[PDB]
């Protein structure tokens, strides 16, 4: 639907739709932009996250309210309220699991096998770990321990890279280490894995702060309080 | 008291 | 699209969507429960209420936004960047329309027509008022008088009932009123009336305060609290 | 400083 309308315009009218909170509308304009099969720039990159998680992070915070009186429906002494909270439920779920598919095939067609620079390869491996990591938060199927797998495949392989090329205080770096800590906290039953990778994640950044200019500083130092955060709650 | 993941 | 679910399944939807803070679904839910055809109750009037306002309440904040950057594109020094900023508050601006033409639409097929008892009534007609006056907002060519006069129109029928069947404490009437005088104040450029109506109305509403349960009384002083916040704005 | 309509 955006294939008659010009690549700057995609970009110019996603800036607007930031601004007007119109994340759905930032999402679409976004995804023709990558349709127009152009490598992005470090800010369209940061722009097409930005859309789909800010659509995604909605889906995934309303599942949880209806998970949760789902749950409480089939405890013990609840009332039958018939098929309407599991159906609401689903319908929630497959527009989620419709978003995930859409950002994951943006990567495979044709955004990773363009990638060269590490800084762009491991955001967008980054991006596929996330995406099929909010796919296995709704997951219970016969497919289930592959979708987890997949997730941390893309971690994994973006982490390899993140170490060879990247300083310990690259954001990106660091934004992939805090959400495959959660991978393995949250989805992997792994929380001493998770413990782990925060600590030595927070320690070598410490470490390298001293290279950086204030504003960097400013950067690094405040995903290394999201660390902090959730170090503070697991310990 | 919801653990955090990268976004904004 | 709804046409296959049972009216009460629904209700049952609306009431979850809103729960999920899912007010597009909440308020798809709501015009399929209106078009199965039956009267709504006093819960049934709030829900359809709550999910129209919430989805309209996103454009309207959007389309000022937009509007907004789309002055300070038109000022004198500004750079010229191109038709997008124009066309993206049209897209808005076009969507905001239909929303609004929707709610309308149940109004006059068939809400209002059968509406017979005052709290009903007053209700329906208030809602009308109100999504004329957002079309008033963004309006500009040869119907905008004619737009403005059937907000007014609506909203002068829902006070003539109200003012007749309903206690001066009413929550109906008072919301009522609070709009009207908004109306007054920013559409048809009568700041006057607009305090005028106010004041009055918050009187009035003062000196039967005496004859009210707690619970109605305080239903009724949040709304008085609104009219004394426009007061207080506005001299 | 947004004047106020009947709303939620
Ligand atoms: C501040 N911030 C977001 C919090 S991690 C980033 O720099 C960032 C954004 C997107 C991907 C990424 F790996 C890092
Ligand atoms: C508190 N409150 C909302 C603020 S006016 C109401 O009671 C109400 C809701 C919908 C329509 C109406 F006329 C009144
Ligand atoms: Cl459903
Ligand atoms: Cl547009
Ligand atoms: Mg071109
Ligand atoms: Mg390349
Ligand atoms: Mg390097
Ligand atoms: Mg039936
Ligand atoms: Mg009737
Ligand atoms: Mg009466």
């Amino acid at each position: 639907a955006m294939g008659s309308m010009e690549r700057a315009s995609l970009i110019q009218k996603a800036k607007l739709a930031e601004q007007a909170e119109r994340y759905e509308d930032m999402a679409a304009f976004m995804k023709g932009a990558v349709e127009k099969g152009e490598e992005l720039s470090n800010e369209e990159r940061n722009l097409l996250s930005v859309a789909y998680k800010n659509v995604v992070g909605g889906q995934r915070a309303a599942w949880r309210v209806l998970s949760s009186i789902e749950q409480k429906s089939n405890e013990e002494g609840s009332e039958e309220k018939g098929p309407e909270v599991r159906e609401y439920r689903e319908k929630v779920e497959t527009e989620l699991q419709g978003v995930c598919d859409t950002v994951l095939g943006l990567l495979d067609s044709h955004l990773i096998k363009e990638a060269g620079d590490a800084e762009s390869r491991v955001f967008y491996l980054k991006m596929k770990g996330d995406y099929y990591r909010y796919l296995a938060e709704v997951a219970t199927g016969d497919d289930k321990k592959r979708i987890i797998d997949s997730a941390r495949s893309a971690y994994q392989e973006a982490m390899d890279i993140s170490k060879k090329e990247m300083p310990p205080t690259n954001p990106i770096r660091l934004g992939l280490a805090l959400n495959f800590s959660v991978f393995h906290y949250e989805i992997a039953n792994s929380p001493e894995e998770a413990i782990s990778l925060a600590k030595t994640t927070f320690d070598e950044a410490m470490a390298d702060l001293h290279t950086l200019s204030e504003d960097s500083y400013k950067d690094s130092t405040l995903i290394m309080q999201l660390l902090r955060d959730n170090l503070t709650l697991w310990t | 008291r919801r653990r955090k993941s990268c976004q904004a």
